[PDB]
């Protein structure tokens, strides 16, 4: 029974930078913090350099996410990568043999690893098309919901 | 001599090795604590991608230093 | 004839972000934190779509005395470039309620990395009241009814929050109960 909780800024950033690559995929890494053996909270995102096609993607600088993890601790955000993101434009979510191999490296480093998957065309006002798949080599899907009411209270301020 | 190799993820991998090793064998020398292949590690030291064939010597890295592993994202 | 800056749109991520930042520096309520804000100055309208933080302190006493790190705006701002060369930076922020005696020295220094009239918003994460948690101000040296002498002051900009597509989706699917 366990849960991927993605903050209000995680997912409105992997909706705008899935929506802003299409035709393109894109990508990035998932900041957060694994709370107890149910639940995964990512707070945050952010994308470094990459080049991408319908139907790929990859990370282009590797010094960049470095340097972009001291500056958000800088910044008061001390929590760290809990997985990735990226993008399949119109063709739904699921992990493929490339995100596999990417998805392993990350469990090797932690085994709660999380790979998120989101389709910006298929995502649309009342349906949100996105999840959350990890490995044992075939993956399985883990639920996702949504945690605060400073950030309510703010959203409701949009109409 | 011991060095530190600190993940993004926040776990830290220790290795002990002499200033006579290339960023090459660097790699190798990290896949055989936690099974990641070499050609998906990008190594990074003040700033700068270690490349694979110069030395720790070329990069001036001492005992205790730290480096920063940084892994290939490739996703279709 | 008039001013081009008219009015100013601001994303709900900006307001959000705004909010994760003073959260996670879990700013005393006397203290604030700032930041960048990046988006589109050309048009009459100033559309704010993205931010990031800035290591800030002040002195809780004093207003003149206050440190803002000029390395990590130059920094933080070319990682930015790279990934997104549309959104340029356009001003700063603050948590505030309101406005303080050193934002108009504080604006100063960002004149250096925009193109334009720099843009302060201010985000009163507290949120209190109706209307909007939102004020905009424009620097402007004005001559005052002197009439050779100037003034260095604020000048207000209504505000509205408009969201892309994207981000539509996402707020209506959180505001989901
Ligand atoms: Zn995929």
């Amino acid at each position: 029974k366990e849960t991927v909780y993605i903050s209000s800024i995680a997912l409105l950033k992997m909706l705008k930078h899935g929506r802003a690559g299409v035709p393109m995929e894109v990508m990035g890494l998932m900041l957060g913090e694994f709370v107890d053996d149910y639940t995964v909270n990512v707070v945050d995102v952010f994308a470094m350099p990459q080049s991408g096609t319908g139907v790929s993607v990859e990370a282009v600088d590797d010094v960049f996410q470095a340097k972009m993890m001291d500056m958000l601790k800088q910044t008061g955000r001390d929590q760290m990568v809990v997985g990735w993101y990226h993008s399949h434009p119109g063709f739904g979510c699921w992990l493929s043999s490339v995100d596999v191999n990417t998805q392993k490296s990350f469990e090797q480093l932690n085994s709660r690893a999380v790979a998120v998957v989101v389709d910006p065309i298929q995502s649309v006002k009342g349906k949100v098309v996105i999840d959350a798949f990890r490995l044992i080599r075939h993956y399985y899907s883990l639920n996702i919901d949504y945690h605060t009411a400073k950030e309510t209270k703010m959203l409701m301020n949009l109409h | 001599m011991q060095i530190f190799v600190k993940t993004l993820t926040g776990k830290t991998i220790t290795l002990e090795v002499e200033s006579s090793d290339t960023i090459d064998n660097v790699k190798s020398k990290i896949q055989d604590k936690e099974g990641i292949p070499p050609d998906q590690q990008r190594l990074i030291f003040a700033g700068k991608q270690l490349e694979d064939g110069r030395t720790l010597s070329d990069y001036n890295i001492q005992k205790e230093s730290t480096l920063h592993l940084v892994l290939r994202l490739r996703g279709g | 004839m008039s001013l081009q800056h008219e009015k100013v749109t601001i994303a709900p991520l900006v307001l959000l972000s705004a909010l994760d930042h003073y959260e996670r520096t879990q700013t005393k309520e006397n203290k604030r934190c700032v930041g960048v804000i990046l988006g589109d100055a050309n048009s009459s309208t100033i559309r704010v779509t993205n931010s990031f933080a800035l290591p800030f302190e002040e002195d809780e006493k004093n207003s003149d005395v206050w440190f803002l790190d000029h390395n990590y705006i130059e920094n933080m701002n070319e990682m930015c470039k790279k990934i997104n060369a549309k959104e340029k930076l356009i001003g700063w922020y603050h948590s505030g309620p309101k406005l303080r005696a050193s934002d108009l020295k504080i604006n100063e220094l960002f004149k250096k990395y925009t193109q334009n009239n720099p843009l302060l918003l201010i985000v009163d994460v507290k949120q209190q009241g109706v209307g909007l948690p939102t004020d905009a101000y424009v620097a402007i040296e004005q001559v005052k009814d002197d009439g050779t002498s100037t003034e260095k002051t604020f000048l207000h900009l209504p505000c509205t929050i408009e969201a892309e597509e994207a981000e539509e989706i996402g707020v209506e699917h959180l505001l989901r109960d």
